[PDB]
């Protein structure tokens, strides 16, 4: 079975990256303004010091993360001011001079999506290195250098060349000759352009994987909570508990809060090393997966997509990064009646790259992926021996078209 | 996490930098300092606070009948490190909690098996 | 360092040494003190036995990642563009080091470049011809043939194209000749 017709279809697919950076006070959130916590706090050692490396090493490591993501390229290009691409419409992908940033339609219509008090008990948060800007001008970048130079731009420099051509290259490298894009542009045009739109239609009505690592960060609710609890005490507040007693009875109660409030920053501090470990671990595989499908063409099966690939572009979500894989997938097909080996004379005819199909009556050879017959002529095949080892063998003739000049 | 209302005040979307100089160029970033920014002291020297700049920025003549070969190769060497192990420290739970003591490890075996 | 300066802190006892402990008071009034120090001896140990099984995890899934990058860059040619380098891949060689290892990755690398005019196919007669793995650059007067890679032209002929169609649909074509040498040796 062979089949006769194919289909574009792109589709996405959504991987976080990085998580909000924390830096939790170990001071500030056991005593407070008191001094005699803090006093009865010097005696457990260094339990306010390594809590501290520990999120600051986890922060160090989210930046770490962003940056090993998004920056694959040193210089920036720029989309030219000619907008010929032989027929596919790059205008739902491309940034926007009017908007306020340069996210494109699909990178703010995700924007959208996506909805990303506690400061005063020493809960603090810090900022990005890479604001949003830089990574959409990223983005940007490496979608203009994959539509100008194709993946020449990821080895050296970067070549110039047309992109009809470009997608011949991609045809070529999935088996199917580059005359059965050459044929019918226009439909592969139109297929993109559906396609794209179609992709455009369901993101504009999900983003669970980018939602789970907010609702999971938004922890800091039960440590803060985890602050009205007597902890065997008689009342969950030291100003209250200091100013109702005195040093001999009040330290007890003091040490019991203590023991309460670092047995909470130690879960919470143990829950966030696994949590940046797991994230750590997409991040890689989100690096991984731009380098490949983006800066060139994969081979490996179902890793960019479902079905052939041909190209793939980014974009940037809210902590995380979004691909649009263009696959390759045939639609109809034929029975056949298929035979290994044509020997005329005594001489089993191997085919070179193709197959033995017949439609009946006739035999043709044809490739694989697609279905045009032509004539087993000599040069379209390559002898082996003789046909008595062979298992299935049927005994036709071949054309050798050097006969007729001859004459 | 203050404003440059309370206590050379370069007011950052960070924070409130102070005794830094603010420059108009663009350079690479030495001290990530967040948001952005990052300071450096390369300028008779102090240290200055610029905005990143993403690199270089360059276009292509990319045009419908316009190809370019390459004519000329090169060979180059690279490296990439890896860590593969580390040390192998064992540590005896007992002589570290306890010394030598006797009721310290009676009173220690109260506490079921966490030693193990 | 951290888990030896652990052992310095007295955590509530009147004293951070056991030995003073036992001494200086009698045990039945001197065993809250040592449950007060075990306590917080146990707390470290579980500490730091947590953080080291975290670092030991990292460290196997880096291992296992130069186990991979040994297997295919090493023994083999690999195709996974910036897997094994920068640019294309000829081979690599290990080197040694202390707890890790080093590759030196040996990478194909293109340089100078020079512009051309490009055409998909070229209309001979009614046909059209296609390149078979290289790609039509002319340099404004005579079209030839190189491959993609490298510039190295060939004269354009029967033996490196092949007909498809009629040259009446591709959108870009020129009008050329192809040689056909076997004509010429045929007289
Ligand atoms: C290659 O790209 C362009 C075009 O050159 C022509 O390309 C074909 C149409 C053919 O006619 C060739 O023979 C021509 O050489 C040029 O790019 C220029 O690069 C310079 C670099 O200093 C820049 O100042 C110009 O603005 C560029 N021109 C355009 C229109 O962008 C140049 O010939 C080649 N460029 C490079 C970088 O080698
Ligand atoms: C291959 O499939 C495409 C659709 O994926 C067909 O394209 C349609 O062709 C009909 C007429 O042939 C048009 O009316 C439609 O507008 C085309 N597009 C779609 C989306 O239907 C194409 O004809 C098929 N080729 C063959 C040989 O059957
Ligand atoms: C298989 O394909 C061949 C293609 O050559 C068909 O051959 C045609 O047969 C008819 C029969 O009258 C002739 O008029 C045509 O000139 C032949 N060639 C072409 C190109 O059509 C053959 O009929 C096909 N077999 C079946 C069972 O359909
Ligand atoms: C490549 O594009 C150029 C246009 O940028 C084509 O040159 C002609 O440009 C004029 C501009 O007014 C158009 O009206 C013509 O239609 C263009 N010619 C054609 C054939 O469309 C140039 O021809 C294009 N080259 C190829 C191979 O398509
Ligand atoms: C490709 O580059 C190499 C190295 O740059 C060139 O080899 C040099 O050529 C010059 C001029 O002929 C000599 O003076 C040097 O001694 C050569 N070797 C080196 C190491 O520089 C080579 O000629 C270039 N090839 C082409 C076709 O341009
Ligand atoms: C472009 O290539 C053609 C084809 O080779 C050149 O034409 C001849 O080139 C050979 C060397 O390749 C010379 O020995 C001949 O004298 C050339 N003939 C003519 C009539 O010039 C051509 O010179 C090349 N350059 C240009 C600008 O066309
Ligand atoms: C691309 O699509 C947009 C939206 O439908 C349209 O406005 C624009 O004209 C299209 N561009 C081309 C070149 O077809
Ligand atoms: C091939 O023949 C089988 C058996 O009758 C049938 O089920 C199948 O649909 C046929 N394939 C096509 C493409 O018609
Ligand atoms: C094999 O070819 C011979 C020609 O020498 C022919 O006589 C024979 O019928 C062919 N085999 C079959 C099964 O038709
Ligand atoms: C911080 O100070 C600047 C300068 O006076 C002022 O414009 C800004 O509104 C202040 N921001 C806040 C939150 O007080
Ligand atoms: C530096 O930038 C600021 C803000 O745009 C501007 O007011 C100032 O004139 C600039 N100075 C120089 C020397 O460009
Ligand atoms: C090629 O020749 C045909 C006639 O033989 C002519 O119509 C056409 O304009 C020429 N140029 C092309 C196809 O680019």
């Amino acid at each position: 079975a062979i089949p006769t017709n194919f289909t574009i279809s792109v589709t996405t697919e959504i991987l976080p990256v990085s998580m909000t950076k924390t830096s939790v006070d170990c001071t500030m959130y056991i005593c407070g303004d008191s001094t005699e916590c803090s006093n009865l706090l010097l005696q457990y050692g260094s339990f306010c010091t390594q809590l501290n490396r520990a999120l600051t090493g986890i922060a160090v490591e989210q930046d770490k993360n962003t940056q090993e993501v998004f920056a694959q390229v040193k210089q920036i290009y720029k989309t030219p001011p000619i907008k010929d691409f032989g027929g596919f419409n790059f205008s739902q992908i491309l940034p926007d001079p009017s908007k306020p940033s340069k996210r494109s339609f699909i990178e703010d219509l995700l924007f959208n999506k996506v909805t990303l008090a506690q400061k005063f008990n020493g809960l603090t948060v810090l900022p990005p290195l890479l604001t949003d800007e830089m990574i959409a001008q990223y983005t940007s970048a490496l979608l203009a250098g994959t539509i100008t130079s194709g993946w020449t731009f990821g080895a050296g420099a970067a070549l110039q060349i047309p992109f009809a051509m470009q997608m011949a290259y991609r045809f070529n490298g999935i088996g199917v000759t580059q005359n059965v894009l050459y044929e019918n542009q226009k439909l592969i045009a139109n297929q993109f352009n559906s396609a794209i739109g179609k992709i455009q239609d369901s993101l504009s009505s999900a983003l669970g994987k980018l939602q789970d690592v907010v609702n999971q960060n938004a922890a800091l609710n039960t440590l803060v909570k985890q602050l009205s609890s007597n902890f065997g005490a008689i009342s969950s507040v030291l100003n209250d508990i200091l100013s109702r007693l005195d040093p001999p009875e009040a330290e007890v109660q003091i040490d019991r809060l203590i023991t309460g409030r670092l047995q909470s920053l130690q879960t919470y501090v143990t829950q966030q090393l696994i949590r940046a470990a797991e994230i750590r671990a997409s991040a890689n595989l989100a690096a991984t997966k731009m380098s490949e499908c983006v800066l060139g063409q994969s081979k490996r099966v179902d890793f960019c997509g479902k079905g052939y690939h041909l190209m793939s572009f980014p974009q940037s979500a809210p902590h995380g990064v979004v691909f649009l894989h263009v696959t390759y997938v045939p639609a109809q097909e034929k029975n056949f009646t298929t035979a290994p080996a044509i020997c005329h004379d005594g001489k089993a005819h191997f085919p070179r790259e193709g197959v033995f199909v017949s439609n009946g009556t006739h035999w043709f050879v044809t490739q694989r992926n697609f279905y045009e017959p032509q004539i087993i002529t000599t040069d379209n095949t390559f002898v082996s021996g003789n046909c008595d080892v062979v298992i299935g063998i049927v005994n036709n003739t071949v054309y050798d078209p050097l006969q007729p000049e001859l004459d | 996490g203050v404003n440059c209302t309370e206590v050379n005040v370069f007011q950052t979307r960070a924070g409130c930098l102070i005794g830094a100089e603010h420059v108009n160029n663009s350079y690479e970033c030495d001290i990530p300092i967040g948001a952005g920014i990052c300071a450096s002291y390369q300028t008779s020297q102090s240290i200055i606070a610029y905005t990143m700049s993403l690199g270089a920025e360059n276009s292509v003549a990319y045009s419908n009948n316009s190809i370019a070969i390459p004519t000329n190769f090169t060979i180059s060497v690279t490296t990439e490190i890896l860590p593969v192990s580390m040390t192998k420290t064992s540590v005896d739970c007992t002589m570290y909690i306890c010394g030598d003591s006797t009721e310290c490890s009676n009173l220690l075996l109260q506490y079921g098996s966490f030693c193990t």
